């Protein structure tokens, strides 16, 4: 697991894998811009934020809330994903 | 704002 996370490649363990490729990701192997694009496309594409007040993600009865191991967090309290993508992420 | 406003409002 990464302590700090431009260009440098990473590889997702399987559990965020699988929710980069419902995304839409082609790829075994992703930038970390690349990751945090593919996990917005997630909560856009399976409408995970609360629909009244958008900067709020509901996650929990959802594989992204595993990985999280939160029910909810804010877009402006971005920690949970932060370090959630250290305990996913091989930074070779 | 809609959330991909914010997302891509990120660090």
């Amino acid at each position: 697991k990464i302590r700090t996370l431009e260009g440098t490649q990473v590889h997702p363990r399987a559990p965020l894998l699988q929710i980069l490729k419902v995304a839409g990701a082609q790829e075994e192997v992703f930038t970390l811009k690349e990751v945090m694009h593919y996990l917005g496309q997630y909560i856009m594409m399976k409408q995970l934020y609360d629909k009244q007040r958008q900067h709020i993600v509901h996650c929990h009865d959802d594989p992204l809330g595993e990985l999280l191991e939160v029910g909810s967090f804010s877009v402006k309290n971005p920690s949970p994903v932060y370090e959630m993508l250290k305990r996913n992420l091989v930074i070779l | 704002e809609t959330f991909s406003d914010l997302w891509k409002l990120l660090p």
